[PDB]
RNA sequence: AAUUGUUGAAAGGGAAGGGCAUUUGAUCAGACAU
RNA sequence: AAUACUGCCAGCUGGGACUGAGGACUGCGACGUAAGUCAAGGAUGCUGGCAUAAUGGUUAUAUGCCGCCCGUCUUGAAACACGGACCAAGGAGUCUAACGUCUAUGCGAGUGUUUGGGUGUAAAACCCAUACGCGUAAUGAAAGUGAACGUAGGUUGGGGCCUCGCAAGAGGUGCACAAUCGACCGAUCCUGAUGUCUUCGGAUGGAUUUGAGUAAGAGCAUAGCUGUUGGGACCCGAAAGAU
RNA sequence: AAUAUGUAAGAAGUCCUUGUUACUUAAUUGAACGUGGACAUUUGAAUGAAGAGCUUUUAGUGGGCCAUUUUUGGUAAGCAG
RNA sequence: CCCUGAAAAUGGAUGGCGCUCAAGCGUGUUACCUAUACUCUACCGUCAGGGUUGAUAUGAUGCCCUGACGAGUAGGCAGGC
């Protein structure tokens, strides 16, 4: 196989091609979070000077870690962790919101800390800790030719174009979050901030529903 | 509830668009705006204890 | 026989080493480390004595003098980190410093089978010293109680807080 | 061998395989074949469910020279013939020079009607023969005479 | 830790290469690994994974059922591969002729293979005639017709072939089998 | 072999991310967004400094 | 081997023994020498 | 207007600690028109001292912290529960008859030489006739009867193969196996043909009946682990009973 | 009431036509099983699936104890159930 | 909150010393300490998925790549001395 010159040409023409495309769909994705999030702040600020009060709408994922041991967990809030996928102690997962997996949080309320994470928390998660699951085995998200290489079924070609698949819950949210593996996340830089984890965060405590507080909680423990 | 997605599968293919048969569990509310017109918030605050006996 | 001889005998040749990407940028000094510095030695045979720092040599190294003529520190290269950098500044400017690089400290090795060290100054180097000195007493003259000061030798004395002095 | 057995892989283990509560005791469900209206009820009912009790009439003194009756299938029928003459039979089917099968010189007491045949004539001598057996030999066009 | 949903460590459960020290054996086994391997042809792996199959796992096909499985529509010409023994059957009279491809062949099986016309085939020259497996056809012997297995799941009313010894009137067919004497199974 | 960080490590950044690049030249991280003022209503001020 | 004598070393404020880590004393291999 | 608070930066930058795994190149990418360079699929560069008990190992000792006596029965043992003063040697799941599952092997509708004969370099090895044992036929108490309507059947799912197709898939064939509906053999209950030692024969056709059956054989023999039974039966142990 | 609990959320399905029958209906009426034809990527809610299904054989065990909660006998018990 | 109610036998126990705008009680916010837990890395082993015919320093039971996991009496099996 003397000729190499023209396979090196061919590889860097569609890897120039493919970066091209990546970089089009990230500037669209940033045009598209500013708008969005520049479109909610106006909309309160319009609904304020009208008179009225804005709702926003309810968020559409959340991410939800353990924060529970493996010992003397009832069965069913045993088998809806594992469902979950939160295995280890410090496993995290985003999940969709809607009604089954809201009474699912319901269920596992004592045993996992949950919110809704920002942009920069997910990319963060997704940069460093970012893992796949090619052939059952977790591969590092290293390149986006991995991504690529499972996901490009559909569409998901980046692994911006995870990140946006995961933030805006979207047509194969299920899918991308599952080609996902579980986070394995440290423990809190810093501690959690509480002197005693197991209670209610309305309580004082630690776990539950602890909404926009989830951010600094999951890149302590990043 | 078959025959209801066979009607509606038929409509979506006669007329060339997606069916989206499948149920959807409870989604969350979508961003909505509510006006006070004639509905000023009415302020509450705890009741102190009376006993009834 | 003792020993039945093993089934596989492992591969004799070295394998080479894979390309390493270590590239060697040269090195940031520290903005404290300034040419004409009056540094203090913290290490070495002239621990605590006063130094002037005059030039960067090619390797990590700072060549620095007494000046020899005062507290008989003569032209040698010490480490930064091995130095603290005082605020006492002089000029440096009437110096010339290109005639010192590495090899100018050449030290010339002897093998390891003598043994018989248990018992002289280049004249190059006596005169490079004279002269930088020479160049340099005058720049010091300049102002009232540098020379006693670069006399004098540095010592923490008691109560003395490294983290909250000044230099 | 004795190397292989577990008793060497057991040695160094206090309870040799055997338990600590319930140690290798001498005999704690009886001897052989004991209690078997009894605690072994489960087990004798589970695994043999037809040993208690009689059925039948006797018989004093049964020989079983006078049972002797080794069965043959008319599929089988065919390898009593010697190997060599075999294809030379079945080719030249004839009526004339049908192939005598002399079954019970071979050591077979009744021939049964299991599968099939070829359709060539053969002369059959058998001490019995099943109604299906000698049906097809006649149909194939041989004859199943009977002999002592 | 871990909240461990699968038993850990634990073993495929298949059998990996043959539990036999059979060098021929595994030669042939060495040979289709790399046909597996290389080869995107499913046969490979079938009869690769077939070749580790033990005794009572490789039933003895039988000529007939050679016969019987060359009767198929569109399955003449074919090639019969079978990971076994091959057994001579006095039953049948006519065979036809074809390629049969087989570990071991019994003396009156090869015998009655080659008076018909075809020739018998081991494994490796079946390799060597269809790396890929092309016009072949995997024939089985019969799995649950051993006599071990008539008595496997014994219970009351499943007529599981008890294990009796010795069979006779006696033997195992008095009370708990008749509704006259006890019960019926 | 070894998992680099994009985060902490620019190269592999820039490897992940090619819109890494024109984000940090265009400094979109720290973007002036415009200026419009728009006043509250008086019944939400009222509202909002109710007892 | 248990057990005992002498010599030598060491420790020892109502047990001795042990694990982790090092100071101290005694003792010792390998490698540059290629 | 600022600031506090919260949040973001694919903003910059300083100090500290641990790690250096891999070993020709390959990949992704950055800076450069380019050559090439690079922090880009894991450490390199320069320098110093020692080159021997210096590092390190072993051992004794000191110090800091921890450290209950082992085996056994037990829900629970350090136990004020039992055995153990110490040491050397001996010391406890073996063998056999019959076997169950699994596995290896030889032959395979056959299989098993070794009861015996022949032979022998002599308890070895080699050869062999006739039978018998097991299997190729089951069922019934027994008399007895005794397994193809058919391409050894129909339906469903089937690995694999074949055909078409770039592939997705489609069609054909579909062994093994699994479910089910039937056919046949036997038994039980029925129906009772030709006929006739006129009381014998049981043709044909049925049954929410069942049998350890047939439905193109899979067994025999040897060896091995495990397990079962009788044997002293893993080792040691009675009060007793008899001659 | 709460907590627990059964079932379903399709491909072994649905729709159209017409086949078999000794069952059934006054009746091809119906019942069961079928021939042929039609369906899409959302093939009929969510989540996860670390492979799924299946077989043989066999060890030890068959004295239990405690904690939250519900609860019986008892005044109660480091009581018994 | 404190005091009386408040009596048990060897000397004695917020663990001890001891503590009084506490080193007590109630509450709030930070900083900090450390598990065989969590994160990253190395190594050992196991399991699983794979690559490798090229003559071969041979041996395909060999070499190599990737990921996850590792507690345990009775007991089972395997590899070994």
């Amino acid at each position: 196989a003397e000729q190499v010159a023209a396979e090196r040409a061919a590889r860097k023409a569609a890897n120039k091609e493919k970066r091209a495309i990546i970089l089009e769909r990230n500037a669209a994705y940033q045009k598209e979070y500013e708008t969005a999030e520049r479109n909610i702040i106006q909309a309160k600020r319009d609904a304020k000077a009208a008179g009225s009060y804005y709702v926003e709408a309810q968020h559409k994922l959340v991410f939800v870690v353990r924060i529970k041991g493996i010992n003397k967990i009832p069965p069913k809030p045993r088998k809806v962790l594992q469902l979950l996928r939160l295995t280890r102690i410090n496993s995290g997962t985003f999940v969709k919101v809607t009604k089954a997996t809201l009474e699912l949080l319901k269920l596992i309320e004592p045993y996992v800390a949950y919110g809704y994470p920002s942009y920069s928390t997910i990319r963060q998660l997704v940069y460093k800790r970012g893992f796949g699951k090619i052939n059952k085995q977790r591969v590092p998200l290293s390149d986006n030719a991995i991504i690529e290489a499972n996901l490009g079924k559909y569409g998901i070609l980046s692994i911006d174009d995870l990140i946006h698949e995961i933030i805006t819950v979207g047509p194969h949210f299920k899918q991308a979050n599952n080609f996902l593996w579980p986070f394995k996340l440290s423990n809190p830089s810093g501690g959690w901030g509480v002197p005693r984890k197991f209670k209610h965060f309305i309580q004082g405590g630690s776990f539950g529903n602890r909404e926009e507080f989830i951010n600094k909680l999951v890149k302590s423990m990043n | 509830r078959v025959k209801a997605n066979a009607a509606k599968r038929a409509e979506a293919k006669a007329q060339g668009v997606a069916v989206q048969l499948k149920r959807q569990p409870a989604q969350p509310r979508e961003s909505r705006i509510v006006s006070t017109e004639g509905n000023v918030p009415q302020t509450l605050a705890p009741v102190p204890y009376e006993t009834f006996i | 026989t003792a020993q039945q001889a093993p089934k596989w005998y492992p591969s004799e040749d070295v394998a080479a080493p894979k390309k390493t990407r270590k590239a060697v940028r040269p090195q940031k000094l520290r903005a404290s480390l300034v040419p004409g510095t009056v540094l203090i030695l913290l290490a070495g045979r002239f621990r605590g004595k006063r130094v002037v720092y005059l030039k960067h040599l090619e390797d990590n190294t700072l060549l620095v003098t007494g000046p020899f003529k005062v507290n008989g520190v003569p032209l040698r290269r010490v480490n930064a980190r091995y130095v603290i950098a005082t605020s006492t500044k002089v000029s440096v400017e009437g110096v010339n410093v290109e005639k010192f690089n590495v090899e100018y400290f050449a030290k010339e090795k002897l093998t390891k089978k003598e043994k018989k060290e248990a018992k002289e100054i280049k004249t190059e180097r006596v005169e490079d010293q004279k002269v930088v000195d020479k160049a340099l007493l005058a720049e010091i003259k300049k102002t009232p109680l540098l020379k006693q000061y670069l006399s004098a030798s540095f010592s923490l004395k008691n109560g003395d807080k490294p983290h909250l002095l000044k230099f | 061998p004795s190397r292989f057995t577990k008793t060497r892989k057991h040695r160094g283990h206090v309870s040799a395989g055997k338990g600590r509560i319930g140690k290798h005791r001498k005999h704690p469900g009886g001897r052989g074949m004991a209690g078997g209206q009894h605690h072994h009820r489960i087990n004798m009912d589970k695994y043999h469910p037809g040993y208690f009790g009689k059925v039948g009439m006797r018989y004093f003194h049964k020989q079983q020279a006078h049972f002797w009756k080794p069965v043959l299938n008319l599929d089988k029928l065919w390898t009593l013939i010697p190997e060599d003459k075999r294809d030379q039979y079945l080719k030249s089917a004839s009526k004339e020079t049908a192939p005598v099968i002399d079954t019970l010189a071979a050591g077979y007491g009744k021939i049964l009607g299991k599968g099939r045949i070829p359709n060539v004539p053969v002369i059959v001598k058998a001490r019995f023969v099943s109604k299906l057996a000698e049906e097809k030999i006649r149909a194939a066009g041989g004859v199943v005479e009977l002999i002592a | 830790g871990i909240d461990h949903t699968s038993k850990q460590h634990k073993r495929s459960g298949h059998r990996t290469a043959p539990k036999s020290d059979n060098v021929y054996l595994k030669l042939l086994v060495k040979l289709y690994t790399f046909l597996a391997r290389r080869t995107d042809a499913p046969f490979n792996k079938v009869v690769l994974k077939a070749l580790f199959l033990s005794k009572i796992n490789r039933p003895p096909v039988s000529v007939s059922r050679i016969a019987r499985a060359l009767k198929q529509e569109g399955a003449a010409n074919k090639t019969v591969v079978v990971v076994g023994t091959v057994t001579d059957d006095a039953r049948i009279f006519e065979f036809p002729k074809t390629t049969v491809a087989a570990l071991r062949f019994t003396a009156g099986a090869r015998a009655k293979i080659v008076k018909a016309g075809g020739e018998c085939i081991t494994l490796d020259q079946l390799a060597v005639r269809a790396p890929k497996g092309q016009n072949t056809l995997i024939l089985r012997g019969p799995r649950n017709s051993r006599e071990a297995v008539r008595h496997f799941g014994m219970g009351p009313h499943k007529g599981k072939a008890p294990r009796i010894l010795s069979t006779g009137r006696k033997f195992e067919r008095a009370r708990g089998r008749r509704r006259s004497k006890g019960f019926k199974v | 072999v070894l998992k680099k960080n994009p985060l902490k490590n620019k190269q592999v950044l820039l490897r992940l991310n090619p819109y890494a690049k024109v984000f940090a030249a265009e400094k979109l991280g720290s973007k002036k967004a415009e200026k419009t003022g728009t006043k509250p209503a008086a019944v939400f001020t009222e509202t909002l400094k109710h007892d």
